[PDB]
């Protein structure tokens, strides 16, 4: 929602390659930028299924 | 943030009495809003400080005053802590320092008292 | 060394960095010190 | 006193990123700027001008200092 | 040694205060070293430095050697700060052994480290002056007759003393005056003929000056192990083989060591003829009696020669390892139980012994043994030899047998007992701060009665002190008491195991 | 990131830095390497020498000595692969001046 | 890739840009043209200070859309950010306290870094003016191909931007085209005259 | 009372580099040290005077004016035995509320030390009869933060007599 | 195969041997009285030198009557090197 006037029409756009919440009526942001895995370490990491991860 | 001495020096009301009046004067000369609001507590302290002295014997003093009573009492042997209570208070009364100073005993001797009390009605 | 300081973050002991700077604000070393009085 | 009387260009940059930091955050102007928007082009008239309230503190490795005026220090 | 620097530091601190414990810590962990770096390392006045050496060096705590260049090095003795919490022992047997004139001289001795026997006779009389009553007086004839007797039984030694700086390059002194010590004096006493009488501390020229004396720890830790082996031999065949062999070490005190793998050859018949007359033995029972302990599994004594009619000896490292075996038995079935320490006991007497050859000689069932012997082994009791079929040392290819290696263990134990004691002195600390509160209000509390008891004593002062707010506290304050006994008590008793630990590995230590 | 396709940026390789050294500018790499790529602010206690977080040393158990500190975030990773080696980098703090 | 070569000596950044180069004689050496569609992207922080008060008004009212404007604005009290897609531009562009932080686009005379991905000496990476221009790619004088060692046969350039005064400072003196004209290996003259001017 | 010396570094941004330093130096430590409690020290009242004032550098982050100020604050801490005034604001059962006039309301003398005529009944009573006066005893600090007051000190009141007030 | 464990050992593991019984007698009653009588001696002695106490407030005149004073003991200077006179 918004900090200041309380609008909770907050809406996800696609910026310039940039991630965030904007609220359409301030214009104000509550939250940017995002943390996405990258291809080089996810063909590293090994997959763990719930299968094998409880025993 | 480090201290270096917390007992450096002793001092009595009239100086920090000086100082409140100076740092008021000061402030009322150079008010800035933006400063204040920062930090509204200096202004409240200063005030509350300087009518609590206000409401003290603490006025009409005088540096030289000081120094003469402070040259009066070093004649009497008597220690740093007793003659800044007694400058602290001015006892205009013979029961306060025979009853309310501390270390009373041996240290009246029934006749001392009138000099002390005529060192500080002075 | 250059490497630790771009490492660490730091600016590094060459280049600019070598000297400091000193801003020149009107004042007074060593200002008056206020008298005492009881000592 | 045992330096070199002109003034580097390592010395200039440093000054003028420090006087258009400073510029930046409202500090004062003493040129009197005529429609100057940019801070960098503000420090650049200030060197100009040789009255940048800067002085720089020149350090050698031994451990003695010394310290040099915008003014006394010669650009180029 | 951490668990000894921790021990040493908490000793110190509760002994001598904390500018010394700190200066001494430093000496313990980085040994010998000049003043000038141990300032510099500490980082505290000069002054203090040299307050905390002086004072260390006063108990015989710390010593000082010189060098290349005259630089005076100062280095600690662990050691000694840890004998210092065997005083109460030392204080007792003497007490015991002699009356409590001597009780008095051993504790200003270990109060004081070093002082003349004109100071010592004179505090040990005016502290026995409000000892009596009835208004007679003491004399100093009878606290140098027990001073004499306690010199000539080797419990208190002459200092090392400075030698004549006339006499040794009379001209620039060094900067360290080389403490010397000679043998000839050093249970020798001069004469002083003066005498007095105590005063009865109503607060209302040196004869013997150069000479200084000290207790003798070598010479408790002699009869401490005396008494330990004669209370193991009284355990194991009768009060009477334990008389026979107290008379036997008492001969042997003199003209033997502090280190020595047997006593000198004694027979029979100086035993017999030194025996005390209170026991009715015939020669014949003595020499079965001896016969017995040469035959005994322990090996204790040993026959050792024919000549004088019945010739034996003494075993000091065969008696001090069994005594060490029986220790480590004792803790082992205390610590896991009665099967854990049969097991032991096996795997002792055997040098290398199978699992299943444990299980089977043990009788115990499977699942079980395993299981202790893992639990043993994972706190360092046991050790496997591991012997490889191949260079590889592949498990699967290599042999696994157990083997007991009492010199570790006795190690390891001896390390387990210090943190133990440095745990009890931190928590008894622990409980005397925390109820500091309450301790100060009980001391002002009773200081209201202690003020004023005979003069200007008003009984109005009497049904106001158990008012205040801290008679129902006073539960509290009793359980604070009877922990901290309870807890100088435990530090008390493993003192023994710990002198009876290093007794055990300085034994074997021949210092080569 | 890397790739274009996953709105990746521009990397500063070796010979940058080695080119921006030989130039002297102290603060444009500092910009460049530290401030407008892994800029992150960490706690660091000057008694432990040790890493905290929100201000609060986790390790003594206190938070008076405890302060914020600018750091690139690859070598606070770096700092914590290194203690997890039980290889502790005891960071000893001190005044700018 | 590992973290000390990968992670700590050389490590990737933002507000940066990689583009075709071409050729552009009515360019200063010191200057370099930047695409409008970069340009929107890449952003400078500037604070509100007494003197640019009314160019970064203007540049608020224009918005993100114009090519001179700002993206975002970040007040002084507090660390908020507003993007200025949405809501009355007017407003907060007459509600600018000194010492706000605006994110303006790059426009003509900011100092922007020019570097090639191979490095060979230190001229390869130089800083010049920024000027925009309607096309798409990064067009500056030729003479100074000779350090960059271009060709302009499709190689890729790369472009940094700072964002702190101290760093714009420093590249305009320190890697200022003008300033370095000639090689610190033996003194010859790079940026100079090339084919097609020789001729 | 009591002067005490403090080294601190200010920070002063450049907007006001107009402003003289010797002022604007005392303004911010007035404003740092104003109603605060210094660890082991007492209640800081105000700045008294500067004795030292060193370069001013800049750094080359932030750019503002940091300097190594010495000089000498004013601070209130008793002696253990010192005589003061104090105003009762409010009383309780197990012990009076007295304030120092318009200074600080820290001041809590438990009822347990004078003659055995104390009793506080929660109807405002100070003191069962037979501008007050207080003797300090013991002075204490402690923290405050301890997850992601400090001076209050007891009060001696000996059998002064108090022939003006009983 | 060993089953999971849903919660970590305790920090006090109990078991099923307890501690001997302390020995008791006349002699662990004078080893107390005697540890208890030297800890209380042995800190009012010259010996145990307290730490200076420093940021004195003021000078009184009943300090003289509160000065703590004790007899100070002087170390022997011919057995103690030079490097330790005051
Ligand atoms: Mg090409
Ligand atoms: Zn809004
Ligand atoms: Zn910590």
């Amino acid at each position: 929602r918004c900090p200041d006037c309380g609008s909770t029409e907050l809406v996800e756009d696609s910026h310039y390659s940039q991630s965030q919440l904007v609220c359409s009526d301030c214009g104000c942001v509550v939250t940017e930028g995002v943390l996405t895995t990258t291809f080089s370490d996810e063909g590293n990491l090994r997959e763990v299924t719930y299968s094998r991860s409880t025993g | 943030m480090e201290v270096k001495d917390a007992n450096s020096a002793l001092l009595s009301n009239y100086e920090v009495f000086q100082l409140l009046t100076d740092l008021k004067e000061q402030r009322k000369e150079s008010g800035k809003n933006k400063h204040s609001s920062g930090q509204q507590n200096l202004n409240t302290i200063t005030y509350e400080t300087l009518k609590y002295i206000s409401k003290t014997p603490c006025r009409h003093q005088s540096p030289e005053i000081v120094r003469e009573f402070l040259t009066a009492l070093k004649s009497h042997k008597l220690t740093k802590a007793e003659k800044l209570q007694l400058l602290n208070h001015r006892p205009v009364t013979a029961v306060e320092i025979q009853l309310m100073v501390e270390e009373s005993e041996e240290r009246l001797t029934e006749e001392q008292i009138e000099a002390l009390l005529h060192t500080v009605t002075s | 060394g250059v490497s630790e300081c771009i490492i660490m973050g730091i600016p590094m002991n060459i280049g600019t960095g070598l000297f400091k700077l000193l801003h020149k604000a009107d004042r007074d070393p060593n200002p008056p010190k206020r008298p005492l009085i009881f000592d | 006193r045992i330096t070199t009387p002109y003034m580097t260009k390592y010395e200039r940059a440093r000054v003028l990123g420090t006087r258009a930091l400073q510029i930046a955050m409202c500090a004062p102007v003493m040129v009197e700027l005529e429609g100057e928007t940019d801070p960098l082009l503000i420090a650049m008239k200030e060197l100009k001008a040789r009255k940048i309230p800067i002085i720089i503190r020149r350090y050698l490795p031994d451990g003695s200092y010394e310290d040099w005026g915008v003014d006394e220090l010669i650009i180029t | 040694t951490q668990a000894e620097i921790k021990l040493c530091s908490l000793l110190l601190q509760e002994h001598f205060g904390e500018i010394v414990e700190k200066i001494g810590v430093h000496l313990i962990r980085t040994g010998s070293q000049p003043l000038r770096v141990i300032a510099h390392d500490t980082g505290t006045s000069l002054d203090q430095v040299k307050k905390a050496l002086c004072v260390l060096v006063q108990h015989n705590l710390v010593s000082y050697q010189v060098h290349k260049r005259g630089v005076v090095e100062y280095e600690a003795q662990c050691s000694r700060v840890l004998r210092m919490l065997r005083y109460p022992r030392y204080i007792y047997t003497t007490k015991t052994l002699y009356s409590d004139t001597g009780e008095l001289i051993v504790e200003e001795l270990l109060l004081n480290g070093k002082l003349t026997m004109s100071a010592v006779v004179k505090k040990v009389a005016d502290r026995l002056t409000e000892t009596m009553e009835d208004g007679k007086t003491m004399d100093y004839a009878e606290v140098s007759n027990t001073f004499v007797r306690l010199a000539d039984t080797h419990f208190v030694q002459r200092c090392p003393s400075v030698p004549t700086t006339e006499n040794s390059d009379p001209g620039p002194p060094p900067p360290a005056p080389t403490l010397v010590i000679n043998e000839k004096d050093m249970y020798l006493v001069p004469k002083l003929s003066l005498i007095g009488k105590g005063k009865r501390r109503r607060s209302s020229p040196i004869p013997d000056d150069g000479i200084y004396w000290q207790a003798n720890l070598d010479r408790f830790h002699q009869h401490f192990r005396d008494q330990a082996i004669v209370s193991a031999v009284a355990n194991r065949m009768d009060q009477t083989s334990s008389e026979i062999v107290r008379t036997m070490l008492r001969m042997s005190e003199i003209t033997t060591s502090s280190s020595a793998p047997f006593t000198q050859p004694l027979s029979s018949n100086e035993i017999f003829r030194s025996l005390p007359v209170g026991y009715n033995i015939s020669k014949q029972v003595l020499d079965q009696y001896l016969t017995l302990l040469a035959d005994d599994p322990l090996e204790f004594v040993g026959k050792s020669g024919d000549s004088g009619g019945g010739m034996y000896v003494i075993n000091l490292h065969k008696a001090l390892a069994s005594l060490a075996t029986a220790t480590l038995e004792s803790v082992v079935q205390e610590r896991f139980g009665s099967r854990c320490a049969r097991i032991f006991r096996l795997v002792l007497q055997k040098k290398h012994i199978e699992q299943k050859q444990v299980e089977d000689f043990a009788m115990i069932p499977a699942k079980e043994a395993k299981d202790m012997l893992y639990k043993m082994l994972s706190e360092n009791f046991m050790s496997l030899q591991e012997i490889p079929k191949t260079p590889d040392h592949a498990p699967s290819r290599t042999f696994y047998l157990y083997t007991v290696n009492i010199l570790s263990a006795a190690r390891m134990l001896l390390h387990r007992c210090y943190k133990s004691i440095a745990n009890l002195i931190e928590r008894r600390q622990f409980e005397t701060k925390e109820n500091k509160r309450l301790l100060e209000k009980s001391q002002r509390v009773e200081a209201i009665i202690a003020s004023m008891q005979a003069t200007g004593a008003e009984e109005a002062q009497l049904q106001e002190i158990e008012e205040m707010i801290t008679a129902p506290e006073r539960q509290q304050l009793e359980t604070l008491k009877r922990n901290v006994n309870k807890l100088d008590a435990s530090e008390i008793q493993v003192d023994e195991t710990i002198f009876l630990l290093e007794s055990y590995i300085e034994c074997t230590m021949k210092r080569q | 990131t890397e790739g274009r396709s996953r709105d990746g940026g521009l990397r500063l390789g070796e010979m940058e830095r080695d080119c921006l050294i030989g130039y002297g500018a102290s603060m444009l790499l500092l910009e460049r390497l530290m401030i407008s790529s892994d800029a992150f602010e960490v706690d660091v206690c000057g008694q432990c020498g040790l890493l905290g977080y929100s201000g609060w040393c986790h390790y003594c158990k206190s938070s008076c000595h405890v302060s914020s500190l600018r750091i690139p975030y690859a070598c606070k990773l770096l700092f914590q692969e290194l203690q997890s080696m039980n290889i502790i980098p005891r960071l000893k703090l001190s005044k700018y001046n | 890739q590992g973290r000390f070569r990968g992670n700590l000596s050389g490590k990737r950044v933002d507000f940066s840009g990689r583009t075709v180069i071409s050729p552009d004689p009515n360019l200063r050496i010191d200057e370099v043209a930047v695409p409008v569609h970069v340009a929107k992207i890449l952003t400078f922080p500037e604070k509100v200070n007494k003197a640019n008060i009314n160019f970064l008004r203007k540049l608020v009212q224009n918005g993100p859309e114009v090519h001179p404007g700002a993206n975002f604005i970040q007040q002084r009290h507090t660390q908020m950010k507003r993007f200025l897609k949405y809501g009355n531009r007017e407003k907060m562009a007459q509600e600018l306290k000194y010492g706000d932080i605006v994110e303006r686009h790059l426009i003509d005379g900011d100092v922007v870094l020019f570097n090639r991905q191979p490095s060979l000496h230190k001229l390869s990476i130089m800083a010049h003016l920024a000027r925009v221009k309607p096309h798409r790619t990064f067009r500056f004088n030729e003479c100074v191909c000779t350090p960059y060692n271009a060709d302009f046969d499709g190689d890729e350039m790369n472009l940094h931007l700072p964002q702190t005064e101290e760093a714009k400072a420093e590249a305009l003196v320190l890697m200022g085209t003008k300033a370095n004209l000639v090689t610190p290996r033996n003194g010859e003259p790079l940026i100079a005259a090339i084919q097609d001017f020789l001729t | 009372f009591v002067l005490v010396e403090m080294v601190d570094t200010v920070r002063i941004p450049p907007w006001q580099f107009e402003r003289k330093l010797n002022d604007s130096i005392a303004e911010e430590l007035n404003k740092k040290l104003a109603n605060k409690v210094v660890y082991n020290v007492g209640l800081c009242i105000c700045l008294f005077d500067i004795t030292k004032l060193e370069d001013a550098y800049v750094f080359p982050g932030d750019g503002a004016s940091h300097t190594k100020v010495h000089f000498r604050c004013v601070v209130f801490h008793p002696f253990l035995d010192e005589i003061l005034i104090g105003k009762i604001k409010g009383c309780s059962p197990e012990g009076v509320h007295v304030s120092l006039g318009f200074f600080d309301d820290i001041l809590i003398p438990p009822e347990s030390l004078q003659q055995p005529a104390k009793f506080d009944e929660a109807e405002q009573v100070w003191v069962w009869e037979y501008g007050e006066e207080i003797r300090f005893r013991v002075v204490d600090e402690s923290f405050v933060d301890t997850s992601p007051y400090t001076l209050v000190g007891s009060i001696s009141e000996p059998g002064l007599g108090l022939l003006s007030w009983w | 195969l060993p089953d999971v464990v849903l919660k970590p050992p305790p920090l006090f593991p109990d078991t099923d041997y307890k501690p001997v019984p302390l020995k008791t007698g006349e002699g662990e009653e004078y080893m107390l009285a005697l540890k208890q009588e030297l800890r209380e001696t042995m800190k009012r002695m010259p010996y145990f030198i307290e730490t200076p106490e420093e940021r004195q407030d003021i000078e009184r005149y009943s300090k003289r009557y509160m000065k703590v004073y004790k007899e100070e003991w002087i170390p022997d200077w011919r057995r103690l090197p030079r490097e330790m006179m005051p």
